[PDB]
């Protein structure tokens, strides 16, 4: 017998048991934190299922369900298969259209998904699409009234029909995932923002899709509309519209008010009684605002190709009001408001950085320049952030931000404390001596923020991957990473084997 | 200060480049997916694919490609980082001890410089005497491939010509030659030249080409046989061998852009062709023996093939089996027939491959109220579009529903 | 005689005659059918729209396609904004001639009439500390990039340029009576370059001394306004038009002359050299291209090397800018400053402009030449 | 304008420098086409004058695909 290893189940007594669920002799731990032991990409790492507990299994032979288990537990019993074994089980859900964005109704139980169709225009028709995509395959359709572009000689007549996009609004079943209902948008009029919410008042719960009218041979456009559209009784309606000079290219909601930003100008608006929207006010220094994200009363601008930029809202004062702004001209991939003091972003040199607002403001000037604090080389082009762990809240770490790229990485990005960076940091260090990486490559060498002009050496972050890398080091090796260390169990302790591999399993139950 | 935490929930899935060969032992044909940084090493056996070591590199790999010097029973493996970070690999085995080796490395850059236009170019020579690079737009960096590099040395031999499009090294002729399609201020072409290793400098090519297609795009060298050079254009197929030509430009390619090939029969009798709209074709080459020893070509054919994922990775393994690797959504492994079927395609559809794709939005979301959140992720693009909903754990949702709480056991009985 | 193969041979080639971009190798023609080259419908090339190029990046690489970023460069250089106007509020009338960025931008260290440098905080717009540096007036001026030196030279002063010291201690830390321009080493800073006339001087910073003078008498040209300056590869001098190889002490290529004034300076790529108006070769010495909106303007790249500037230097000086690409040398702005241009200093993080222009008409009795903050990149 | 350029052996045609560099290209292209569109313009001629009495006899030499 080997060495043995203590495992975190619960406070009641398990089972551990195998089977055959269909093939490939399964194995399946019945325990109060239950797991299926048996493969995690042809590895030996525990995978949840989606059952509270766990007690017995029961080999039953079930008429709708072949070669099926069922499970004894201090509740029903479930006659239940167990499918292909992995962490991230991914559904696929295919539209044969490029999808641009997606929202969530709480209140009604629909997606909301824009999207992109290509299609040739005809010569004695209008146009026609390439294939039976999941737009017009729906269950409903509805087509963009209320010609009020109508003035403008801009659309002229093409000779060939040279592949123009056509956008709708997709709106998509809860549970069965049939798409309900499509909008197709005016002619030529693209859709670059979507969210979903509830402004001023009025109980109703919104779609608020903002617009751009599109012209090649052009330049950056001024028109477009924002239009906010609900959904009674599976039937999407047009309640209000407003036609606004400029590209409207990201929303949020800020305080029961639709913040926008239409073509470097943050656009604060109000919802009336009337079915309409008032300007309350405007912001102006921007190269070009493509990106908004709030956290209570402070508001977050990604520019094209300055930097972040923190915008206050003082309600007192009826106006917005700049805190303060980073200078060095990063290009904005990403951004996204952490613990409203410290700001990440994302950037089209495949790079993360956190900015600081500032707290030795001795003067006005060094209380309006932001402070990167942190640098780091993420490979990978950062889209999308969003907060939300994909693990079971129990009820450290402190929050969960996770990103998507274009290259389906997804990754999680969180805040440590004081003591546990200088804890891992160290740690790094020693296993940047241990683990040989292919090709000779300096890890800080690789991880380090290199746009076209800088080359700084990468702080501020801990590179998980590297230390979630030490459960795989075997213990004549380990041994080595464990040097005259330090241990925080305010007290004072030289590191030990079993206690550092302790921590990284404590990290790797995030993710 | 701030201080925060970096892990990888997915590992990368769409793929950048795929080599065959024989990495991993003498006589067993295998598959290099490279993906961003991932090395997967696959194997080709009857039944579909099979893994063997997956390994993780500092570095979106950009340039992949095998080569089997004079010496070596195997094979090796160059690869070049987004960073300039090169390395030359070998597999080796020992029982259960599996290893890769770094025979060479080195940073190779330049202080000055303009990187590119058409990204990194990284070509082979077939005889295997040096490693050609593209890099930083208005030279050409050579690598001299020998065991006196126990860090890669480097040569910059300046192209006088600047916007260059593509590049190969063409097949037999004797000494190692260099193909262009370069972009003239007026008009565009297609010069040669010739690498002297000993003297650094460009010695005379054999072809002029003066004027080729206004959209020529990429540079197909065909083999030892009948030697020679194919440019796919935007609108037509050339062939130029010195003195010889010919030109296609048939009405299947006339939709959509070729942006990948591969080499399917070993004389260079066959070659695949894929495009932005998923199609593939088949560039079939008709092999004249004109005379006692003389072997030239006298046709060019264009068939087309069906409809697969929007591929980037084209590779041809065995036995009529081809793998689509796609960057845009949904990388699958695809078998050609010889009959038809009723749409006229080829193409037989087998095990595919899960991408997340250009992920373009998401939402963490809960539909069962649980302390688990599921994530609809955007992913795909032009008709790979689709939504993907990514859940930890195991989902044993087809459920019976049986009310018996705190039951000791239930065991079968037959008859 | 003719044979019918001559005849449709000739008629087929005066129809190929209409194509725009012609091939060689053509495929074979039809004779039911028109004839007409395949034009380039690009297609990777990324769109003209700047949100439709926002939508293609989101799934495609860094910039959306084929010369993605230049047009994110046209729509970010045509368009600037005065943010601030720095006047000299002594003596009623501003009297500024030179103008640069400190090496961390928060002081821009303009330069007066008077000889004197005057600091001032681009936030505030305060006078900071005035530095008695000249006698004449201050014609150059630039600092170093790790914020220890600075370089500046006078009109007439009997020391011509100074190389003072910004560390915390202001002193003349070395001294020259003879050059008329005096300008660092790119890379490796350790050196400091000068010229008076067509003689051209190298010196130390460590201890001041004549490094090597180079001058050919056979091969100058005798330009008005020499400006020996070195390759961001610190190996190649550009005095009197004429490359410099500085391992050796030998001259390499003497360029043609066109336009009696101007003397070169280099591209930032280390590929070409940009006189006046002619684009010449480091390697091949071959006239690649010829710009004529360059006709005798001062040039100024930015930091990273992808846009150039320009500044007329015509009698009036700069009645605009002049906004230009450092790949294809394609215009990009030319912004109507009604007043003259006298001077233009750029950031090293691309925000702001700094520019000398001149108030009233052109009276060289009365000059209100002031400091005018532009932003760039917003309307 | 004959010695910096393309060489026109002394023809007065297009004298200007980017339309000389198009008559370089299009003089030395080597114009081919195949026997079968003469052949059916030959046919579709003779029948069409009156002269038919070859058509039926040129189908004897090659393949006529319209009668």
């Amino acid at each position: 017998l080997s060495d043995r290893k203590k495992v975190t189940l619960g406070t009641q007594p398990t089972v551990l048991r195998t089977f055959r669920s269909l093939s490939t002799t399964n194995v399946f731990a019945c325990s109060d934190r239950p797991t299926v032991i048996y493969s995690s990409n042809h590895k030996l790492v525990f995978s949840n299922v989606n059952l509270k507990e766990v007690n017995y299994m029961c080999p039953l032979n079930s008429d709708g369900y072949p070669d099926s288990l069922a499970l004894a537990n201090n509740s029903t019993l479930t006659i239940g298969t167990i499918d292909e074994i992995q962490k991230l089980h991914i559904r696929t859900v295919p539209l044969y259209e490029s999808p641009r964005k997606i929202c969530y109704q709480e209140v009604s139980q629909c997606f909301g998904v824009l999207s992109s169709r290509i299609e040739v225009q005809d010569t004695s028709g209008g146009t026609t699409a390439l294939r039976p995509s999941a737009s017009t395959q729906a269950l409903s359709s509805s087509v963009s009234s209320s010609k009020l572009f109508s003035s403008s000689t801009a659309p002229h007549e093409t000779s060939f029909g040279e592949e123009v996009e056509v956008h709708n609004l997709l709106i998509i079943d809860q549970h069965t995932f049939e798409v309900l209902h499509a909008h197709q948008f005016l002619q030529n009029e693209y859709a670059l923002s979507l969210v979903s919410c509830k402004l001023g008042k009025d109980p109703n719960t919104y779609f608020i899709v903002g617009t751009a009218m599109v012209y090649p041979e052009e330049a950056e456009p001024k028109q477009g509309r924002i239009v906010v559209f609900q959904y009674s009784d599976g039937k999407l309606q047009t309640v209000a519209e407003k036609e606004v000079k400029g590209a409207v290219y990201s929303m949020v909601e800020f305080n029961g008010k639709l913040l926008a930003s239409i073509n470097s100008t943050v656009r604060l608006y109000e919802w009336t009684t009337e079915k309409e929207l008032r300007t309350e006010c405007n912001h102006y220094n921007n190269i070009m605002a493509l990106y908004l994200k709030t956290k209570g009363d402070f508001i977050l601008v990604g520019d094209l190709m300055r930097s972040v930029l923190l915008l206050a809202y003082k309600p007192m004062e009826g106006n917005f009001e700049e805190i303060a702004r980073d200078f060095n001209p990063n290009w904005m991939s990403a951004v996204e408001i952490l613990d409203d003091d410290n700001f990440l972003g994302a950037e089209n040199a495949f790079n993360l950085f956190v900015c600081q607002k500032d707290s030795a403001a001795t003067t006005d000037e060094e209380r309006q320049h932001l402070q990167e604090v942190g640098l780091f080389h993420l490979g990978e082009f950062v889209n999308v952030f969003c907060h939300g762990s994909l693990v079971m809240q129990n009820l450290p770490t402190q929050g969960s931000v996770l990103f998507g790229t274009v290259n389906g990485m997804i990754g999680l990005v969180t805040s440590l404390s004081e003591s546990w960076y200088n804890l891992l940091l160290d740690m790094q260090n020693r296993l940047n001596k241990v683990i040989k990486s292919v090709g000779k490559i300096e890890h800080s060498f690789w991880r380090s923020f290199h746009t076209e002009r800088k080359t700084e050496p990468a702080t501020g972050f801990i590179d998980g991957d590297l230390i979630e890398s030490f459960l795989d080091i075997s213990r004549p090796k380990m041994q080595e990473v464990v040097a005259n260390l330090q241990y925080d169990d305010g007290m004072k302790r030289e590191a030990t084997a079993d206690d550092l591999i302790k921590v990284v399993e404590e990290l790797t139950r995030i993710h | 200060m701030s201080y925060n935490y970096v892990v990888t929930a997915q590992k990368p899935t769409a793929v950048n480049g795929c080599v065959t060969g024989h990495f991993t032992s003498a006589e067993d044909l295998n598959l290099l997916i490279a993906k961003n940084t991932r090395l997967e090493i696959y194997v080709v056996t009857a039944e579909g694919l099979r893994p063997v070591k997956e390994v993780g590199m500092y570095g979106k790999i950009a340039v992949m490609e095998l080569f089997r010097p004079k010496g070596e029973s195997k094979d090796l493996l160059f690869i070049l980082t987004a960073k300039y970070n090169a390395c030359i690999l070998e597999y080796k085995q020992s029982g259960e001890s599996i290893d890769i080796i770094t025979r060479a490395h080195g940073n190779v850059q330049d202080r000055i410089g303009r990187p590119s236009e058409t990204g990194i170019i990284g070509i082979i020579d077939p005889e295997c005497r040096m490693i050609g690079l593209r890099l930083y737009d208005g030279l050409f960096k050579v690598i001299p491939l020998d065991r006196d590099n126990k860090e890669l040395k480097a040569f910059n031999i300046r192209l006088e010509e600047l916007h260059v499009i593509d590049v190969k090294f063409l097949y037999g002729c004797q000494a190692p030659t260099i193909c262009f399609v370069y972009q003239d201020p007026q008009g565009r072409h297609v010069k040669t030249y010739e690498v002297s290793l000993r003297e650094k400098e460009f010695n005379k090519g054999p072809w002029k080409q003066e004027n080729v297609e206004a959209e020529a795009s990429m540079v197909i060298a065909v083999p030892e046989p009948f030697g020679g050079a194919i440019i796919i254009g935007q609108e037509s197929i050339t062939y130029h061998n010195g003195d010889k030509y010919l030109a296609i430009a048939p009405p299947i390619i006339k939709q959509s852009t070729i942006v990948c090939h591969n080499r399917v029969d070993p004389n260079g009798s066959r070659y695949l062709l894929g495009d932005m709209e998923g199609r593939l074709f088949m560039l079939l080459l008709e092999k004249e023996e004109q005379m006692d020893g003389t072997v030239t070509l006298k046709d060019l054919r264009v068939e087309l093939l069906g409809e697969t994922s929007i591929a980037e990775c084209l590779t041809y393994l065995d036995n009529g089996v081809v793998f689509v690797g796609s960057r845009l959504g949904d990388s699958q492994l695809v078998k050609l027939n010889v009959d038809s079927n009723e749409q006229g395609s080829y193409v037989v559809a087998m095990e595919t491959f899960t991408n997340l794709g250009p992920i373009v939005d998401m939402c963490v979301v809960d539909l069962e109220r649980q302390g688990q959140g599921q994530l609809v992720t955007c992913s795909g693009a032009f008709k790979e579009g689709s939504l993907r909903i990514i859940r930890n754990g195991i989902g044993i949702h087809e459920h019976a529903s049986i009310d018996l709480p705190g039951i000791k056991g239930l065991w079968p009985l037959r008859s | 005689p003719p044979t019918l193969d001559s005849i449709i041979t000739e008629y087929l080639r005066e129809q190929h005659a209409r194509c725009k971009n012609p091939v060689a190798t053509c495929p074979p023609f039809s004779l039911f059918t028109p004839h007409q080259c395949p034009e380039p419908k690009q297609r990777r090339q990324a769109p003209i729209n700047f949100t439709s190029r926002l939508n293609r990046r989101a799934s495609f690489p860094k910039y959306g396609g084929v010369d993605g970023g230049c047009f994110d460069r046209h729509l970010i250089f045509s368009r600037f904004r005065p943010i601030s106007v720095f006047r000299e509020a002594n003596e009623d009338e501003s009297g500024f001639t030179c103008c640069a960025f400190s090496a961390r931008e928060r002081f821009l260290m303009l330069g007066t009439c008077t000889g004197q440098l005057k600091l001032y905080n681009v936030f505030s717009g305060q006078e900071e500390a005035s530095y008695n540096c000249h006698n004449s007036a201050i014609t150059h001026l630039e600092p170093s990039r790790d914020g220890s030196l600075l370089l500046t030279s006078a009109t007439w002063s009997q020391p011509l340029s100074a190389l003072w010291g910004m560390k915390s201690v202001f002193d003349m830390k070395h001294s020259f009576t003879e050059d008329h321009y005096v300008e660092f080493s790119k890379h490796s800073q350790d050196r400091v370059i000068g010229t008076k006339g067509d003689i051209a001087h190298i010196y130390d910073i460590q201890t001041g001394n004549k490094l090597l003078t180079l001058f050919n008498p056979d091969l100058a040209n005798n330009y008005k306004r020499n400006c020996a300056t070195f390759n961001p590869t610190d190996d190649l001098v550009l005095n009197d038009g004429v490359l410099w190889d500085v391992r050796s002490a030998q001259a390499i290529h003497k360029f043609d002359k066109f336009n009696m004034n101007i003397s070169g300076v280099f591209h930032p790529n280390g590929l070409e050299v940009i006189i006046n108006t002619e684009i010449w070769d480091l390697r091949t010495f071959h006239l690649l291209h010829t710009v004529p909106a360059l006709d005798q303007c001062r040039v100024v790249f930015n930091h990273t090397g992808t846009v150039m500037y320009g500044a007329m230097l015509q009698s009036p000086f700069g009645s605009s800018f002049r906004t230009f690409n450092a790949t294809d040398y394609k215009p990009i702005a030319t912004i109507d400053v009604k007043r003259n241009i006298f001077d233009l200093c750029t950031d090293t993080k691309d925000c702001y402009l700094a520019v000398i222009e001149n108030q009233g008409s052109m009276d060289a009795l009365n000059m209100d030449t002031v400091c005018r903050l532009y932003e760039v990149g917003r309307q | 304008i004959e010695r910096v350029s393309g060489k026109p052996l002394l023809i007065g045609t297009d004298v200007s420098l980017a339309r000389l560099q198009k008559a370089d290209v299009v003089a030395q292209s080597r114009i081919s086409f195949p026997e079968k569109e003469l052949l059916l313009l030959i046919r579709n001629h003779l029948i069409s004058k009156g002269l038919g009495e070859t058509a039926t006899v040129l189908t004897k030499e090659a393949d006529l695909p319209m009668t």
